[PDB]
């Protein structure tokens, strides 16, 4: 069986910082030591290292995922850090600078293009889950799709554009959830204007805007697109069916039924969600200085994990082979990652034949082959 | 000419005889015009990109010199050239003599223009529009734009011209996400116009509050100052631009509120006068409060200095002044008048109840919840609870008369934002039980056919702050002498006393005041048997 965990992280951090619990057990499994973190600020990259923002600051941390202390690796960017995101297959990290987009690349450790649309800060920063689309927004309303083949081969003197320009919110966007796919994903944008619209990344249209009674602070989905859970200004976790489709396009919550489609239990924001591999048990941070999973489907809590001060990150992740060995040793360093705009690839071969091995059938026909050839 | 071809079929019949008619023309005076009208007639007639290349490359050579026609020589005539001569990508390089020219024309008719119909004006602004569009450059088009802003600021223009200017601006500015000083100059007197129009021309106000608000969220610099200048005037209870439109487009102008740079203590004020009051609609009234929230010091965020100036005690000015909305004019005239049959009079209770329609409670009790969800997460609840009695022992303990909304309303703020660390004031307590007992005969005497339904909100509220504090129920029995009170009031008091001894909760609280129960019950009689059986309840 998997093993599924909980990363947490709370914005007073007292003694530690980045808290990594067992979900069915809620016994810790890691823990971190450094400064404080930032929302949607946090994000592993390839695995093995976790880097994270720093509230207020203008600078990135990065842990080493076996060592509780931090790394004397620092990146740094010309204002402050808003929010962090790396690409998940590791190759890319990209990172959002005031109003900025600053992209950078592992393996070298160059930072390829500073792309600069959005006219105020930027509050979100998402892949698409196969790491050929980002999509990005920011306090101005505006959600862009960019994408990862025109924005890193466009020439010194072409200053990339967006894909697409999602204009229809009139209030700053507060968080994104991009599906697994690539050019056929579909996006969950959701605004302070109390509605979340549910986008298409091929073509570029709307498809669903529900419009709730609070402003909407946080946005998951179900893997295979079943529920929509919208978070809330107040505490209530709201829950849309996009299975029973009403058969329209503007929907209302109220008409959409009530008080047997909502989570309730906090007494503040939340700023947090994230849904299980199979989809029965969902985790929610708050701003009331608490994390607690419920029971999709259910609607009841389970359990009431009590962090210090306001929860700025929450995830459900599954866990890979570094949390459950013990020493891992990370397959190559972090690079010195720039600050200034610009072949050298830095790369371990023979890996894309791992397991191309003869198999005993074939070996053993060749030894018999060998045999009969040297006996005649 | 339906069908592609048979158009196409015609034109390559035609317009070389119109060529031939054009040499004929000149070595009267419609002869050519009507050549050119034609001519449009059937390029309309096409709207492509294959058949509109092949007519470019096929009658450049005609175009160029033989259709000239004399731009000195009411401008028609010259308009319908300029619009076919434009309507013939990225050749602006081997053409920028005649475009040239033609933006020469289409400035000098744009300047003068002001006996023009609204037809040919329309092809003109259609014609400039591609002009600039087929020449993306800014020094180019900023001659074009000072002369069409130019022509917007003329003394007097008729409104069909204004509205087609207007969204033709619209259409220059809805597309900078796809810095000009002449274009952002006319961006500031926009909420000029917004404030004056206040309900003559809904259709241009709600264009207007959306150009404002594209604009807003880009940080136009030259807009939100004009924006924060004006925001008094256009943001005010009795009349102004919030509380007159439409439903629709006091939506969009209430969600303005988080772009708006500085709320200062004046508009703060004038805004909560515009959502106590009936006018904004108490569905409108939540999305307020929680702007004002994101937009305060509490949120969680941090931003420029001369944002987020919600100052705390400013937030808490208004806070209080929406929990217990009521102008202080308004309260000192209901304070001025006294008798009405509309206010309960009690010679115990040294403080009487104004009453209010039903409107008007149901509102004010649907605009509360907002606010105890806003005074709830307030962080370090006991400050914030001491600031609230400060505000009441400042506006509300020296008030004669009190509505039967704030009587509410404040006991409900005092019964949510309790806890272990809260500690009432020993100078509040004689209000809070006049209060209750003037609220508890109001309950008990309810003799119109409408202030029936504010019963059993009442009822909760006083049973709540009963049964948290026992202080102020210890008051109100020792404040139950019944010498002075006269026959008239003598039943109503053993009714209260039996429909206190009734209900549950209020027991442990009850029982330690025994003997003032009976103390009472004597000198009553000096209705009254079931009070007499009813001291033991239930044992």
């Amino acid at each position: 069986a998997p093993m599924e965990v909980a990363v947490c992280t709370d914005s007073a951090a007292p003694m530690w910082s980045c808290i990594v619990w067992e979900l069915h057990s809620g016994a810790n499994l890691l823990t971190y030591r450094g400064g404080q973190a930032g929302p949607r600020g946090l994000a592993l990259l390839n695995g093995e290292y976790l880097l994270a923002a720093q509230l207020g600051k203008n600078y990135i941390s990065a842990w080493e995922l076996q060592r509780k202390d931090q790394l004397q690796q620092k990146i740094m960017c010309p204002g402050p850090v808003t929010c962090l995101t790396a690409s998940p297959n590791g190759l890319y990290v990209l990172a959002g600078v005031a109003e900025s987009i600053h992209l950078w690349e592992v393996s070298t450790g160059n930072l390829l293009v500073i792309l600069s649309r959005h006219y105020q800060d930027v509050s979100c920063l998402q892949f698409t889950g196969d790491s050929s689309h980002f999509i990005s927004g920011g306090k101005d309303c505006l959600v862009l799709v960019w994408s990862l083949c025109s924005v890193l081969q466009a020439d010194p003197s072409r200053i990339p554009a967006p894909r697409h320009v999602w204009s229809h919110h009139a209030l700053p966007i507060t968080d994104l959830h991009c599906g697994f796919g690539g050019p056929l994903a579909r996006v969950a944008t959701s605004s302070l204007d109390q509605t979340v619209k549910l986008w298409e990344v091929s073509s570029g249209e709307l498809l669903l805007s529900v419009l709730f009674d609070v402003s909407i602070m946080a946005v998951t989905m179900d893997l295979a697109e079943h529920h929509m859970f919208c978070g809330g200004s107040e505490g209530s976790i709201f829950q849309v069916d996009l299975f029973t489709w009403p058969g329209q396009r503007e929907r209302s919550f109220h008409p959409e039924q009530d008080a047997g489609k909502v989570f309730k239990g906090h007494r503040n924001q939340v700023t947090c969600l994230s849904v299980s591999t199979d989809g029965s048990v969902l985790l929610s941070g708050s701003h009331d200085e608490t994390v607690r999973l419920w029971d999709v489907q259910s609607k009841q809590c389970i359990r009431t994990v009590a962090l210090k001060g306001p929860v700025t990150n929450a995830a459900i992740l599954l866990a890979p082979v570094s949390m459950l060995s013990s020493d891992f040793r990370p397959s190559l360093p972090l690079p010195h990652f720039n600050k200034h705009l610009l072949g050298g690839l830095t790369l371990r071969l023979g890996l894309h034949q791992q397991g191309s091995e003869p198999s005993y059938l074939d070996r053993t026909e060749q030894l018999q082959a060998v045999l009969c050839s040297t006996m005649e | 000419l339906s069908s592609t071809e048979n158009l196409k079929g015609f034109i390559e019949i035609i317009i070389p005889l119109l060529i031939e008619c054009w040499v004929e023309a000149v070595p009267p005076l419609q002869v050519m015009q009507q050549v050119l009208n034609i001519i449009s007639l059937l390029w309309k007639l096409s709207k492509t990109h294959k058949l509109e290349s092949w007519l470019r490359k096929n009658y450049l050579i005609d175009f160029k010199h033989h259709f000239m026609s004399r731009f000195p020589y009411h401008l028609l005539l010259n308009l319908t050239l300029s619009d076919i001569m434009v309507s013939l990508a990225s050749t602006l390089q081997k053409d920028c003599s005649w475009i040239e020219m033609i933006r020469k024309f289409v400035t000098e008719t744009l300047e003068d223009g002001s006996r023009l119909n609204s037809k040919q004006l329309n092809r003109l602004l259609g014609v400039s529009w591609r002009l600039m569009q087929i020449q993306p450059n800014r020094e180019d088009t900023e001659t074009l734009i000072k002369a069409v802003y130019t022509l917007y600021q003329q003394r007097g223009l008729i409104l069909p011209v204004r509205t087609l200017l207007l969204k033709f601006f619209s259409k220059i500015y809805q597309t900078e996400e796809l810095r000009s000083k002449v274009l952002s100059r006319w961006l500031a007197g926009l909420p000029l116009q917004l404030a004056h129009l206040g309900s003559r021309n809904p259709e241009l106000s709600t264009q207007l509050i959306d150009i404002i608000h594209t604009a807003a969220a880009r940080a136009n610099k030259e807009l939100l100052k004009s924006l924060q200048a004006t925001a008094l005037r256009i943001y005010d209870p009795q009349e102004g631009a919030v509380v007159v439109l439409p439903a629709d487009s006091q939506q969009r102008l209430v969600q303005l509120v988080y772009f708006l740079p500085s709320l200062p203590a004046d508009l703060l004020s004038r805004l909560s006068r515009c959502c106590i009051m009936g006018r904004l609609s108490s569905s409108l009234a939540a999305m307020l409060i929680g702007i004002l929230h994101m937009r305060s010091s509490f949120s969680g965020w941090k931003y420029s200095a001369k944002d987020w100036l919600m100052s705390d005690v400013d937030y808490f000015s208004f806070l209080f002044s929406t929990l217990t909305g009521f102008s202080k004019e308004e309260l000192t005239w209901l304070q001025s008048l006294r008798g009405v049959p509309h206010v309960i009079q009690t010679q115990l209770s040294p403080v009487l109840l104004y009453l209010t329609d039903l409107d008007q409670f149901l509102h004010h009790w649907d605009v509360t919840e907002a606010v105890f969800h806003s005074l709830l997460v307030i962080p370090a609840r006991s400050q914030n609870f001491d600031i609230l009695q400060s505000a009441i022992s400042k506006h509300l303990v020296g008030l004669t008369v009190i509505p039967d909304s704030t009587a509410g309303c404040v006991f409900g703020v005092i019964c949510k934002l309790l806890d272990h660390t809260c500690v009432v004031s020993e100078t509040l307590l004689p209000f809070l039980a006049s209060c209750c007992y003037s609220l508890l005969y109001f309950l008990l005497t309810i003799e119109e056919a409408e202030h029936l339904r504010k019963r059993d909100k009442l009822w909760g509220v006083c049973v709540s702050i009963l049964a948290l504090l026992p202080r102020v129920l210890r008051l109100m029995l020792q404040s139950l002498r019944v010498n002075r009170v006269g026959p008239e009031e003598l039943p109503v008091v053993g009714q209260l006393l039996r429909l206190l001894l009734q209900h549950a909760p209020l027991r442990t609280h009850m029982l330690t005041n025994a003997i003032l129960v009976q103390q009472i019950i004597k000198n009553i009689t000096t209705w009254l048997t079931d009070l007499h059986y009813c001291f033991n309840v239930y044992i």
